[PDB]
């Protein structure tokens, strides 16, 4: 029924079980030289620990691990969600709010109480004149304030347009014209491809994007 | 792949009895319910018919109650 | 919380291999002659540790045919795949009938 | 049920956390060159 | 027993179904024995409608022949890319071990 | 495909006319296996199997009652 | 000193090889591990830690 969807309320084991997918799709080590998915998982954390160490800096040893565990907790979700009767539980925008929220939270406070005065030297961008002073502090608290409802959203409503937009698509794909099944199918491959692409950069993007909260 | 297996005759004998036994109830049933499926279409034709005129009825004094409220609302 | 089983014993079962039930030797379902497949049921513990290890113990095994050998291929993920459609299908089986084409069938 | 998905997420990502602080591959690359060089002979008297 | 790593991973049919599932069978069925058998499944799923062709079926089957056409064009660089590594790995270790003895 | 044409005019064609007093033999063994014994010294892989081939025979009778009553989607 | 280069050349002959060795075999014959009270990292190397 178009939105059937995004109803959690399934069965008496509800679609809640769709965050314990990632612990079934981590790979798991055993031998000393190791397999070839787990050396390609590695292969790939290494890779993004490595992109991220340049925007951390040295004050942020525990940045390290903190943004790689949420971007594989988005990125199992928004990926595995998308094969058929999967529940997405990043979808809801419930879930990115409560990884989205406790992070910007986690940054807020620790800079007010960690460095106030450098914090408030901080709101001036170095060069703007004293009369648009107060409007540039205004400017960077509103900034900073909608920085978690810009990532929830973010990732909730396009993960949402991007399963109904397939939702409309296959309610369409009628089975006696072979046809009209044919395109359907056609326009449906092209769609997740797109939708596969969207959902490795959406995670990049929440990736980088609590980096460069948590070192600013 | 492997050598092929010619299967136990009791299983073939109840494999195939087991089909003609699924077309001649298929075709009992599908002659069944076919004469049940007309006499529900039979009788939700005049079920249609009487829906359809009620609810055209009640349609068509709400479209012109709701099309005098708003032209109230709007003062043309 | 971590740590290994009682019954394991390095000294004597060699290496930890997750996969394998170190307890006493009980006969697997499959050879039990059902005359005393009750029996067999009784002798396992209901335990949820129990239920929690052999379940465990059955997924080092499927770790250990399709996924740490070392030319693994994408198998093992692709019966991930099926398996939790099938499992997330019966979840949201009254979902899935509710919108059914035929009336009869 | 915004309580229950906060704890369950949380713990999840805790969960992912520590699945990857045990992912790295331990390179016992450790060279014992430095053994050619630590051996002194014994200094006579000049 | 120590355990040891196999080269090669089980026997795989159609992509994903194990091959011990199909060779069960053999002893009674033949060869054409499981794939009756799934085949009666699907058409009994899809005869009593158990199997509803919703509008996640042609999901289902669009990401099927996207992982395919995916798998088909790219497995033999992503497991030669893999195979690369381990090798370099093991290089290094064996590397070690040599120039320890030396 | 040519080998699974092979195996399917080996395998799902219909039993032998001169078996059938044979698979009454063996059908009166399975009520001597009925009243007696022969299924309480099964073990549970045989049994699993035993069970899973007769699914196959009840799957067949659904295929024929499909083709008793045409399309697959229901009853039309 | 002869006596422990000996013995060390005698137990990285009797290792088990690398090939076969498991992820806890590797670790205790090489005891360095990683530890609950040890310096930590998601990639646990030779320079993830102080070095600052
Ligand atoms: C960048 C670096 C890597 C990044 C990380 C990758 C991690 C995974 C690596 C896997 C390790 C490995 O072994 O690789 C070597 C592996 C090669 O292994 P191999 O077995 O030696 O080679 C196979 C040969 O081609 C031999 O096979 P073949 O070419 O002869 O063809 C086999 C098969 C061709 O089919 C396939 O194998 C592909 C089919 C996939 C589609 C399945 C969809 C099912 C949905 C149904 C829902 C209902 O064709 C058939 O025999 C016909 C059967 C068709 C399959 C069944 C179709 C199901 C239909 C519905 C059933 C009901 O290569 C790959 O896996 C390449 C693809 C890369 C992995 C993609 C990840 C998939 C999803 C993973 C889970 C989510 C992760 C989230 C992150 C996503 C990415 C960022
Ligand atoms: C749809 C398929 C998609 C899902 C496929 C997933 C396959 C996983 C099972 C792998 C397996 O059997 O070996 C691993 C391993 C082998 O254990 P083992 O029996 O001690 O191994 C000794 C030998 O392998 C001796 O055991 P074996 O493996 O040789 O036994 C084979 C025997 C099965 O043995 C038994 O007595 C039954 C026990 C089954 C074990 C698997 C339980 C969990 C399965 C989850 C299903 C998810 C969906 O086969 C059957 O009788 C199965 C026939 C069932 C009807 C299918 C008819 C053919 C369909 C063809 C359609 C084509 C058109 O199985 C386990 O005990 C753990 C299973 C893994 C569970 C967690 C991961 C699930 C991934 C999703």
């Amino acid at each position: 029924s178009l939105f059937s969807v995004f109803d959690p309320t399934s069965s008496f084991l509800s679609n809640w079980l769709s965050m314990l997918i990632p612990l079934l799709f981590m790979v798991m080590s055993f031998w000393l030289i190791p397999s070839r998915p787990q050396f390609l998982a590695k292969s790939v954390l290494m890779g993004l620990n490595r992109e991220m160490s340049l925007l951390m800096g040295p004050a942020s040893f525990g940045a390290n691990i903190l943004v790689i565990a949420l971007f594989l907790f988005i990125l199992f979700n928004n990926f595995i969600g998308l094969f058929p009767y999967i529940f997405t539980a990043t979808s809801h925008l419930a879930v990115t709010l409560s990884l989205a929220v406790p992070l910007w939270i986690s940054f807020i406070l620790y800079t007010w109480i960690k460095e106030t005065t450098n914090a408030l030297a901080h709101l001036v961008p170095l060069g703007t004149p004293a009369p648009l002073m107060p409007f540039m502090v205004l400017m960077e608290i509103i900034s900073n304030m909608i920085r978690p409802i810009t990532l929830s959203v973010r990732l909730a409503a396009n993960m949402i347009a991007g399963h109904l937009l397939l939702t409309l698509l296959g309610a369409q794909g009628t089975l006696e014209n072979l046809y009209v099944t044919s395109i359907v199918v056609f326009s449906q491959i092209i769609l997740l491809m797109l939708e596969f692409s969207v959902a490795i950069i959406q995670s990049y993007v929440f990736m980088t994007l609590m980096t460069l909260y948590a070192s600013e | 792949f492997a050598p092929p297996v010619n299967v136990s005759p009791l299983i073939r004998a109840g494999r195939y009895g087991a089909l003609v036994v699924g077309i001649v109830y298929g075709s009992y049933r599908f002659g069944s319910l076919q004469k049940r499926e007309n006499e529900w279409r039979v009788e939700e034709a005049r079920r249609k018919v009487i829906r359809d005129a009620l609810n055209a009825e009640n349609k068509a004094k709400a479209t012109r109650e709701e099309m005098l409220y708003l032209a109230k609302e709007t003062g043309v | 919380f971590g740590d290994y089983p009682a019954e394991y014993n390095p000294k004597v079962h060699g290496p930890y291999d997750p996969a394998r039930f170190y307890g006493k030797a009980d006969v697997p379902l499959g050879q039990v002659k059902l005359g005393e497949l009750s029996q067999w049921l009784g002798r396992r513990n209901k335990n949820p540790q129990a239920v929690a290890a052999a379940v465990s113990r059955g997924w080092w095994r499927w770790q250990h045919k399709y996924v740490l050998p070392r030319k693994g291929g994408i198998a093992p993920y692709i019966q991930l795949i099926v398996g939790c459609s099938i499992f997330f299908y019966a979840i949201n089986y009254g979902k899935m009938v509710a919108h059914r084409q035929r009336k009869y069938h | 049920p915004w309580i229950m998905v906060f704890l369950v997420s949380m713990a999840l990502l805790w969960a992912i956390m520590t699945m990857v602080f045990f992912l790295y591959q331990p390179r016992s690359v450790s060279s014992a060159k430095g053994f050619s060089d630590r051996t002194v002979y014994l200094n006579w008297k000049w | 027993p120590r355990p040891l790593r196999p080269v090669n991973p089980g026997k795989v049919r159609v992509g994903f179904v194990p091959e011990e599932w199909f060779t069960f069978f053999y002893n009674k069925t033949g060869v054409t024995g499981p794939y009756v058998l799934g085949a009666g499944a699907l058409t009994f799923l899809l005869s009593k409608e158990i199997y509803v062709v919703e509008h996640e079926f042609y999901t289902g089957v669009a990401i099927a022949i996207m992982g395919t056409y995916g798998v088909k064009k790219f497995g033999k660089q992503i497991a030669d890319y893999a195979d690369k590594g381990i090798g370099e790995i093991e290089q290094s270790f064996k590397e070690y071990q040599d120039s320890s003895k030396i | 495909l040519a080998t699974f044409l092979k195996y399917a005019k080996v395998e799902l064609t219909p039993p032998g006319p001169a078996d059938v007093p044979k698979i009454q033999e063996g059908i009166q063994n399975l009520i001597h296996s009925a009243k007696t014994g022969k299924w309480k010294q099964v073990s549970v892989r045989e049994a699993w199997l035993n069970t899973l081939i007769v699914t196959e025979i009840a799957m067949w009778f659904f295929v024929g009652e499909c083709i008793g009553k045409g399309s697959v989607i229901g009853y039309r | 000193r002869i006596e422990n280069y000996k013995a060390e050349l005698g137990k990285l002959g009797q290792m088990i090889p690398f090939e076969h060795m498991t992820l806890e075999d590797f670790f205790e014959a090489f005891p360095e591990k990683v530890l609950n009270p040890d310096p930590p990292s998601p990639n646990v190397k030779k320079k993830p830690f102080k070095n600052n």
